């Protein structure tokens, strides 16, 4: 039962995992909030109204 | 199909035809479709009254106790069917909605009385 | 035409007119379908009568307007029921159209329900092995203490007024998004006068 | 002290079985159903008798008398009364436990009324719900119109009293009210028209005798058996009546006179039988006929 | 076909002839009639007392069409078609 | 107290087995340690936002 | 339904959901009910789990199950 | 006619008449028989007739037959635990051989009755689904319930088409 | 006790001893023909571990499944040589035989 392996699938999986660690976002970037618009500049998502 | 995570859930699968609802109580995976693959059907629920003015509900209690003990969750409508049957305590929403309905009709009585009395 | 035997369908089969035409053999005995090939179509025509007009080759039921398909006409229905097996012949067998075959099936079923038509009634075994009615499911379960005293099955079923401090805490928690506070609900469901 | 024998007692079972009789012709009548090409076997005289014996054995299973039960007590039980749900729903909910490994008389069937009261389902509701989830051949969820008075009288006019009992047994439970009324009405029509022979060699013959003895109306049955040269069964009918009614004129009369055999009927005819003169005339007619054959 | 039909029907063995040849009763078993043994023919002469040897496996030739139909392996759109009464 | 249907079945089981007692079955909710909804959870088991910026 | 890679709708860019107004009396009473209902159900759940675990153990090494195992081995010899 | 002598052997009716169902312990059954000799007459008939019946009822048991390797015929059974069961079949009819192996390594009628009852519980009459798995497809098939809209149209009050028109 | 090999006990005939500590064993099973309803031998090749290399081409052997496959194709081990090639010992009497004739009479040891 021989099946053609997928080297690139394993190669891409390791590259993505490595880059997510080397280029991981920091807390100062993830949790920064613009107090005027009440949105996070990292993702552009508005905070819930009750938390304003 | 092996989904990522998930759990078994006892829910209602809609059957029948248009304008003729009919729910089959089944124990299926959370990520499965509403009418898709299920592990074991645990009963049925007919919301439309029959010739006797009755809604027929079938509860395979022996299997229901089995799956709940195996970690199967319960959908909110299913938790109300068990409460109506007395298998489970009445769900707080059923009690809360009963109180809201009483308040709604109480205010309607006051409006009706004023119309008759004033005019 | 207006058949005088509509009120009493069984009278027609006992008349001298019936004997001269059909005799002691079924009505469909002399009827033969017209079709291409040696194998007839598995379904007969939908109806021999369309808008009060009769097709060229009427079925045995339709070809005689004095033959009325009614559950009381037991003798006629026996001609469409196999005397050895008790089953109803399909439409290609006798040659009757689909509409009249459906009428025959309803009439035969109606005759059996009223007992006018003799049919085989099999003997079955009892459903329950044990006939005891002492089990709690069918007996009277002793009442719970809550039921006797009239209290709700659980204490939290009834409305309990929250403390004043707790209500103020919620008001402070949800400033600017508060609804009118609700008192205890009516004890019984009101009705429109 | 002294307990009256029940329907299922061996003494009652033996007497009723002898009053039924195994008729291999009637017990295995050619039924009107789908037919198959019959098979044929070459059998000797010994094998043919053995095959006849097996038909006799199979006849007994088919002729097993159903048990007789009193009317079941209606179920009026309330598990709880939740007044909070009153008026929320305009249709009651019926919950039936459909667990397979549970007897149908031990299933919890409960009804949630619109008033909010949770109650156990009544007998009529329980039988209807069981057929819905556990269908049984020959039993309809809705009561067939055959059980109406007019339809049943039509069956009686056609001498099909066995068919009525077969229909009632398949549809209604033995302890149901409708089961009792149909059987009792069938028995009354049998006695009025003297149709006891229809139920002979059938499993329902025992119930007919049991109904007649408990109402002290075995006068009609006794007349028919004598006219058909069934004195052995006729004597057993009188003896069974005496057993179930120890404190009667016939029972006390039998003890005083030590009557046995034909003398038992004479004691019963004069003391308790309503048509005593007819029974004596019928018994006298048989006795004269038997004497001629003896010579 | 005509000459073949009359040939076989002329040479069929009746139950009475079979009973006389074998000197045994011929018992008919009907599923409608349950286990009730029905005697259709009895030998006019002496009756044998020794039963026929019950062979465990009969050595008879079976038509494949009959066996195939019995096992349900024979599909045919032209079989069991509804046809006029004959 | 047990829910109305469960209590009836448990009591019915006792009568079927021949046991005769008037004690009401009850649930040992003492073991259940109900917690406030604002009780802190396990930060170790909590995930982290992905690295895609906007 | 939409995937993670589907762009956000332009009409919902400025969409904001206002939380519903809270009735102080009904909120506190209902909150208590959800703390009692889930307590009872969890207690019911624990019993249901134990019954499932007991049935598995009874079938594996129960007294009746072990009796049959020794009986069959005795018959086999 | 079906080819071969004794064509009844190649019918499902004959193969399902096997009364021998091996226990879970039995794994491999080897038959050693002699092609000639009046004493091995039962062994040859056992192979000719009963072997197809045994294999049909025991599809997972390996059956390997050897001819003319020992002076007398015999049967050997290899159990799962490692025990090897030896059966002598010399001067014994195939019926006797069939009953002997059933007595020692065949499941009794009580066990077979229990197994069939377990399969009955799998098909629950109360379940609703396709005709392949369930007796009924929809609750509409139950008499007294609201019938299927395809056969009996629903009242306009119960149809959503007219519910919205009346409200708006 | 637990083993991942599907075939726990199998009896076959050795068809090759050209591999070190491994005897190539051919196993035949009766497989029903769906149409003819007659059983025909189906042959599958199994590799068996033979520590002592005592198997000879043409004998009958008993194979026991290994708990884990020691090789890619070797999943069984030589349990017992049921019938040695040319040196069959009759199980019924215990005397050596050559075909249908005993080499040593069973009456030698009574
Ligand atoms: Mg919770
Ligand atoms: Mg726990
Ligand atoms: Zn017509």
């Amino acid at each position: 039962k021989k099946v053609r392996p997928r080297l690139i699938a394993e190669l891409a999986r390791r590259v993505r995992a490595l880059r997510e660690q080397l280029n991981r976002p920091r807390d100062s970037q993830l949790y920064a909030v613009d107090y005027e618009t009440l949105t996070r500049p990292f993702s552009g998502r508005r905070l819930p109204v009750r938390a304003w | 199909k092996a989904y990522r995570g998930g759990h078994l859930t006892i829910r209602l699968a809609l059957g029948g035809c248009t304008n003729r609802p009919f729910y089959r109580i089944v124990a299926a995976h959370n990520k499965c479709p509403r009418d898709g693959r299920f592990v074991e059907q645990l009963g049925s629920y007919d919301p439309l009254p029959n010739s006797h003015g009755e809604k027929l509900v079938a509860l395979n209690l022996d299997r229901i106790r089995h799956w709940i003990g195996c970690g199967a969750h319960l959908s909110k409508p299913m938790e109300k069917l068990l409460g109506l049957a007395g298998f489970f305590p009445l769900h707080p929403m059923m009690i809360t909605n009963a109180e809201r309905l009483r308040r709604k009709r109480a205010r309607e009585v006051l409006l009706a009385s004023q119309k008759t009395d004033a005019e | 035409p207006i058949s005088p035997y509509k009120d009493e369908p069984w009278k027609y089969l006992e008349s001298e007119e019936y004997q001269e035409r059909y005799g002691s053999r079924p009505v469909w005995a002399d009827y033969r379908r017209n079709h291409k090939g040696g194998v007839p179509p598995q379904r007969t025509r939908k109806t021999c009568i369309r808008r009060n007009k009769v097709v060229g080759n009427p079925c045995p039921i339709c070809r005689d307007h004095k033959l009325h398909v009614d559950f009381r006409n037991v003798k006629l229905l026996e001609q469409f029921v196999c005397a050895h097996t008790g089953i109803i012949f399909y439409a290609p067998y006798t040659g009757v159209c689909v509409k009249q075959h459906k009428r025959l099936t309803q009439a035969i079923q109606k005759a059996r329900d009223h007992g006018l038509l003799i049919y085989h009634i099999p003997q079955v075994e009892p459903r329950d092995l044990d006939f005891s009615t002492s089990h709690g499911a069918v007996s009277a379960t002793p009442p719970a203490p809550t039921l006797v005293s009239g209290d709700p099955w659980y204490p939290w079923y009834n409305w309990k007024q929250p403390p004043e401090r707790e209500l103020s805490r919620l008001r402070r928690l949800y400033q600017g998004h508060l609804q009118e506070e609700s008192g205890p609900p009516p004890e019984s469901m009101p009705k429109m006068p | 002290e002294t307990k009256k024998p029940t329907f299922m007692d061996e003494e009652v079972q033996s007497i009723l079985t002898k009053m039924t009789g195994l008729n291999l012709q009637k017990t295995f009548k050619p039924a009107i159903q789908e037919l198959k090409p019959p098979t044929y076997k070459l059998m000797t005289q010994a094998q043919l008798e053995e095959a006849t014996r097996q038909a006799v054995e199979a006849a007994k299973v088919r002729l097993k008398m159903p048990p007789v039960l009193e009317e079941r007590v209606p179920i009026n039980d309330v598990l709880a009364e939740d007044k909070i749900l009153e008026g929320t729903e305009t249709t009651k909910y019926v919950f039936t436990d459909i667990s397979y490994s549970i007897p149908h008389r031990e299933r919890f069937i409960v009804v949630r009324e619109p008033s909010g009261t949770l109650r156990k389902a009544s007998w009529e509701e329980r039988d209807r719900m069981i057929q819905v989830y556990f269908p049984k051949e020959g039993r309809k969820i809705l009561t067939p119109i055959i059980f109406k008075e007019e339809n049943l009288r039509t069956m009686y006019s056609q001498d099909r009293h066995v068919d009525v009992l077969n229909l009632c047994f398949a549809q209604f439970e033995p302890d149901s009210t409708e089961y009792i009324k149909v059987h009792h009405k069938t028995y009354e029509d049998i006695d009025k028209r003297g149709k006891y022979d229809l139920l002979r060699s059938t499993r329902y013959f025992g119930g007919m005798v049991w109904y007649f003895v408990n109402n002290k109306k075995i006068d009609g049955l006794l007349i028919d058996q004598i006219q058909r040269d069934l004195i052995d069964d006729a004597t057993n009918l009188v003896q069974l009546y005496h057993v179930l009614h120890p404190d009667g004129q016939s029972a006390q009369g039998a003890k005083d006179q030590a009557a046995e055999g034909i003398n038992l009927i004479k004691v019963f005819a004069k003391t308790e039988a309503q048509k005593g003169a007819y029974i004596e005339l019928t018994l006298q007619t048989y006795q004269e006929a038997l004497s001629r054959h003896s010579a | 076909l005509t000459q073949g039909l009359f040939r076989g029907l002329s040479r069929q063995e009746t139950h009475q002839q079979l009973a006389d040849k074998k000197g045994l009763h011929v018992v008919e078993i009907r599923e409608e009639c349950g286990p009730l043994p029905i005697v259709v023919a009895s030998p006019r002469g002496p009756l044998r007392k020794d039963p026929e040897p019950e062979d465990e496996v009969p050595d008879v030739k079976l038509d494949w069409e009959d066996v195939k139909t019995a096992q349900g392996m024979k599909r045919s759109v032209w079989s069991n078609l509804k046809r006029a009464a004959t | 107290p047990y829910p109305p249907l469960l209590r009836a079945m448990i009591i019915a089981e006792r009568q079927k087995n021949g046991d005769t007692s008037t004690e009401e079955p009850m649930l040992n909710v003492q073991r259940i340690r109900m917690e406030p909804w604002d009780y802190p959870a396990k930060q170790e088991d909590k995930g982290r936002a992905k690295g895609t910026p906007v | 339904r939409k995937t993670r890679h589907d762009p956000l709708a332009k009409s919902k860019i400025e969409r904001v959901n206002m939380p519903p107004a809270v009735d102080p009396a009904e909120f506190f009473v209902l909150m208590e009910r959800y703390q009692h209902y889930r307590q009872t159900v969890r207690a019911l759940r624990m019993e249901f789990v134990s019954e499932v675990q007991r049935k598995v153990h009874e079938a594996r090494a129960g007294v009746l199950a072990e009796r049959k195992a020794l009986k069959d081995a005795a018959e086999h010899r | 006619p079906m080819k071969g002598r004794f064509p009844i052997r190649r019918t499902l009716q004959y193969l399902s008449q096997g009364n021998v169902v091996f226990k879970d312990s039995v794994k491999v059954m080897t038959v050693n028989y002699n092609t000639h000799g009046e004493l091995g007459e039962g062994a040859r008939k056992f192979v000719f007739f009963n072997i197809p019946q045994i294999q049909y009822k025991n599809p997972w048991v390996q059956i390997m037959m050897f001819k003319n390797m020992t002076p007398s015929p015999f049967l050997r059974f290899y159990l799962d635990s490692g025990e090897q069961v030896l059966v002598d079949v010399e001067t014994k009819s195939n019926k006797e051989i069939m009953e002997h192996i059933r007595k020692i390594l065949g499941k009794n009628e009580e066990t077979l009755r229990e197994e069939e009852e377990e399969k009955k519980q799998l098909s629950h009459p109360a379940n609703f689904g396709p005709r392949k798995y369930c007796l009924r497809e929809c609750i509409c098939e139950v008499e007294g319930q609201v019938p299927c809209p395809s056969l009996v149209p629903l009242p306009k009050e119960m149809r959503g088409k007219y519910k919205a028109a009346l409200k708006a | 006790v637990r083993s991942s090999v599907h075939a726990r006990w199998i009896v076959g005939k050795v068809i090759g001893t050209k591999m070190q500590k491994t005897a190539k064993v051919r196993v035949t099973r009766l497989v029903l023909d769906p149409y003819l309803l007659k059983y025909f031998n189906k042959r599958k090749t199994y590799f068996a571990h033979d520590a002592l290399q005592q198997c000879t081409v043409g004998d009958i052997v008993l194979l026991r499944a290994l708990p884990v496959p020691r090789a890619k194709h070797v999943k069984h081990e030589l349990a017992e040589i049921v019938f040695k090639v040319g040196k069959v010992i009759d199980p019924v009497t215990g005397k050596p035989c050559a075909g249908t004739t005993y080499l040593e009479s069973p009456l030698s040891s009574e």
